[PDB]
């Protein structure tokens, strides 16, 4: 089905301890494919992921050169908000900024976004439209008005409908052999009597790609979040993602019990049971 | 401004097993700001080889990082992952399990 | 409403001498750029800013220093001319980081001619011609034109004047001045325009034409011994009047 | 060679349409920009484009391949005040130099509805020592070659414009100073055609 | 490919 190109940006300044650190990292799904840190030796944008390098001298010049804009818009950013909320100058603050593209599979155009956020909640972003602003507070309205007269949105939509998916594509067939794959999860299931009284039962899935599972728990008929305890997603390292959801079961009703994994390596949603 | 803990989850790559080559890993997500101290333990010695991903973001601003080192384990190795952060009153301590 | 200024419109200058073009900008751009441009290769990049206090150089840097005080204003200095660096110059700026659209403005140029020996600067005699006899007994109109000769450098500005007033409403001048010995490099200039008018407009004798010639050549502060007149920015017109033929 | 436009120049006649072209070199290029460059002047930017298909502003219609990397610009109904030359421009961001095309000229002739080709001599009115052959109201057709000497200077072909017949006319003049030249061998470097009015 | 543009907040 879907795809995905989004490109994440953190930028956050450090008081006294001059320029603002700044991050930039590129997804495609979620694979990570390019990074630039401000930090790091090079001071290129460097790649991360093998179909990429296959790309030219002109690739990693250009992208270089627009990651350090990037770099210069959010250093600027920093103390233009610092002066927007009267903020002290001896305070760390955090700037993030995500733009992106999702599309179909006929690989045509789906949503685009493009948000951004100061110290953690948001400041202003795209709508679904392409063509109008969200300011979340009347400080970010300054931005809006900046952004409306700067014509931006409409330099946003042209990438967001074009660019962003003419080269999503292009590493979407660069990198046929990683990024079109779909990694089936690895069941599992472990037993452990915590007392004498309860027992907790586990659904494990392990190898999985892409990231996106449910993993619900649920008694006898229908299901139950009043007892699951679900961990975040996590990487393993490889590529592949784990998950695991857990319940703290009176004991004897094990056989009722039922797990339901979803994803999209799975053809029919597969169902385990403590055996 | 905001402000989230770390939820630190410490696990293998692999299933473990005694006398395999395979991968420790501290993944620490959810948080904000971004300054964050995470070393990995070897017995409490602070192990030096330790792997980061690259910095990001959740659809919630939250930051995440995957930590990770290569080890190979024993029955009488005790795993841990240290993390420090603003939102803490002292540094955690998660120590790995392995049916978890 | 400004754009991109730049001062001068023209130059000459001797061989060894300094100059400095000015170029500036309304509009809050931060990516300026020099730019001179040739017959054998069109635009070629000179120099660059992308930011105040900042400077970068281009595919030609070399003759050429530029700096960046202010948002506002970049100016080019050529420190020892040289007559590779007889080009017109353009101004040109970027909106950059600041806003607006892509799009990149032009300043309206700076023709600059160096010559090796200042001699070579001659002003231009100008005459007009008037209407053929065959011509207005044909047609019922009549072609003035009006040379333009023995000039250098080809800096001039042609303009046609009736009755004390300037007509844009039936004149071609010519698109560039001509070579007249295309042997020498200091080989002077010569340029051609035409104007008509009906037969009963020239036959009215009231009627009073002149073809005006602004040369841009030395300024009156500059050394000048030799026998000839101090070529000077001046100008030279030439004029006929209507005949009651 | 990055730009790589149209050679020139190129000559169409009052209401065609004169399609320029040019192909680009960067894949990953995001704006696209022609524009217009009369003799002596300053370039002036008239289309710029961002995104796939064509964008149209009056007579002006650009459009825009980024997959074959090719950006047109037709001029629908040509005016003679068309006639320029023609540069297009690539860039990939807001710090990445602009790239110019090296030009494509345009040539717009215009519409003789019944010429009469004619050549007469002018006297100037005072003292300046050269007559002049003015050379008038032809075919757009007509070329006018200098390849004589360095004795006998002639011009280019310049159309003239008058708001009172809407009569364009074609020109060109030759002179010469210390000579024995006239008006009827002066212009038989060139092709004229055999109905042209010499002046008696 | 990044975005060609940012403009400052």
């Amino acid at each position: 089905g879907s795809h995905s190109m989004r490109y994440f940006f953190t930028s956050v300044s450090r008081p006294g301890r001059g320029e603002p650190r700044f991050i930039a990292v590129g997804y495609v799904d979620d694979t990570q494919f390019v990074r630039f840190d401000s930090d790091a030796a090079s001071q290129r944008m460097e790649p991360r992921a093998p179909w990429i390098e296959q790309e030219g001298p002109e690739y990693w010049d250009g992208e270089t050169r627009k990651v350090k804009a990037h770099s210069q818009t959010h250093r600027v950013d920093l103390g233009t908000l610092r002066g927007y909320y009267n903020q002290s100058e001896a305070g760390s603050h955090t700037v993030q900024r995500m733009y992106g593209c999702d599309v179909g599979s006929d690989w045509r155009f789906l949503r685009g976004y493009h948000q951004y956020a100061y110290d953690g909640k948001d400041y202003i972003a795209l709508k679904e439209d392409l063509r109008s602003w969200t300011a979340a507070d009347m400080a970010a309205q300054t931005t809006k008005h900046k952004w409306e007269a700067a014509h931006v949105a409409e330099q946003l939509r042209a990438y967001l409908e074009g660019t962003c998916v003419e080269w999503l594509r292009r590493y979407l067939e660069n990198g046929k052999e990683t990024l079109q794959r779909t990694d089936a999860p690895k069941t599992h299931m472990t037993h452990h009597a915590v007392s004498d009284h309860e027992a907790t039962l586990r659904c494990w899935a392990l190898s999985f790609y892409p990231a996106e599972i449910t993993l619900t728990w649920q008694r006898d008929g229908e299901d139950q979040t009043q007892d699951t305890e679900l961990v975040e997603t996590r990487p393993a390292g490889d590529g592949t993602f784990q998950k695991w959801a857990a319940v703290v079961v009176p004991s004897g009703q094990e056989q009722r019990y039922t797990c339901h994994v979803q994803h999209e390596g799975l053809p029919k949603p597969l169902t385990l049971r403590w055996e | 401004m905001i402000q989230r803990t770390p939820k630190i989850q410490v696990y293998s790559r692999h299933p473990a097993e005694n006398g395999k080559s395979n991968f420790l890993n501290c993944y620490v997500s959810g948080f904000h700001p971004s300054d964050i101290e995470v070393d990995l333990l070897k017995n409490g010695e602070r192990i030096e080889k330790v792997e980061h991903s690259d910095l990001s973001f959740s659809k919630d601003w939250s930051f995440y990082l995957l930590y990770y080192t290569e080890f190979t384990p024993t029955e009488k190795d005790e795993y841990a992952c240290r993390v420090n952060h603003v939102t803490l009153s002292q540094p955690k301590i998660v120590k790995w399990d392995r049916d978890m | 409403n400004a754009g991109v200024t730049q001062t001068p419109k023209f130059q000459v200058l001797k061989t060894g001498q300094s100059m400095t073009l000015q170029c500036a900008q309304d509009m809050n751009h931060e990516y300026m750029s020099w730019y001179r441009q040739d017959p054998g290769m069109g635009l070629r990049l000179i120099h660059y800013s992308v930011g105040a206090g900042i400077t970068d150089q281009g595919e030609v840097p070399n003759g050429y220093n530029v700096s960046r005080s202010t948002t506002e204003d970049f100016p080019l200095r050529l420190l020892s001319a040289a007559p590779s660096q007889t080009s017109v110059y353009f101004c040109a700026s970027r909106p950059g980081l600041a806003g607006g659209r892509p799009e990149q403005y032009f300043g309206p140029g700076t023709r600059l001619t160096v010559t090796e020996d200042l001699k070579n600067v001659f002003p231009p005699e100008v005459a007009v011609f008037e209407p053929s006899e065959a011509e207005i007994s044909h047609t019922q109109k009549a072609t003035l034109v009006c040379l333009a000769t023995g000039f250098y450098p080809d800096h001039v500005e042609l303009s046609w004047w009736v009755n004390g007033k300037e007509v844009h409403s039936g004149v071609s001048t010519d698109p560039q001045p001509l070579k007249e010995q295309p042997a020498l490099n200091d080989s002077r200039y010569a340029l051609s325009s035409r104007l008509r008018v009906s037969a009963t407009f020239w036959q009215n004798p009231r009627n009073h034409f002149r073809c005006q010639v602004q040369f841009y050549g030395l300024s009156e502060n500059d050394e000048w011994t030799q026998d000839r007149a101090k070529p000077v920015t001046q100008i030279v017109s030439a004029e006929a009047w209507g005949r009651a033929d | 060679k990055e730009v790589e436009q149209n050679s020139g120049p190129l000559s169409v006649p009052e209401g065609a349409i004169a399609s320029l072209n040019c192909t680009y070199s960067d894949r990953g290029s995001q704006s696209f920009f022609w524009y217009r460059q009369y003799s002596g002047k300053s370039p002036e930017l008239i289309m710029s484009i961002y995104s796939n298909g064509d964008k149209e502003d009056g007579r002006f219609t650009a459009q825009l391949n980024k997959a074959s990397q090719y950006v047109s610009l037709l001029i629908r109904d040509s005016q003679p005040s068309d006639s320029a030359t023609y540069l297009c421009a690539v860039t990939t961001d807001s710090w990445g130099k602009l790239q110019f095309g090296a030009g494509t000229q345009v040539v717009v002739t215009p519409d003789i509805q019944n010429p009469d080709p004619a050549v007469y001599q002018l006297r100037d009115s005072k003292s300046s020592d050269k007559s002049v052959c003015l050379f008038t109201d032809f075919d757009s057709q007509t070329n006018v070659s200098q390849s004589k000497d360095s004795d006998v200077y002639i011009t280019d072909k310049t159309v003239l414009d008058m708001r009172s017949m809407d009569f364009k006319s074609n020109s060109a003049v030759a002179w010469s100073n210390k000579s024995d030249f006239a008006c009827a061998n002066a212009f038989n470097n060139s092709i004229i055609p055999e109905d042209t009015f010499f002046p008696s | 490919l990044l975005f060609g543009f940012p403009v400052y907040v």
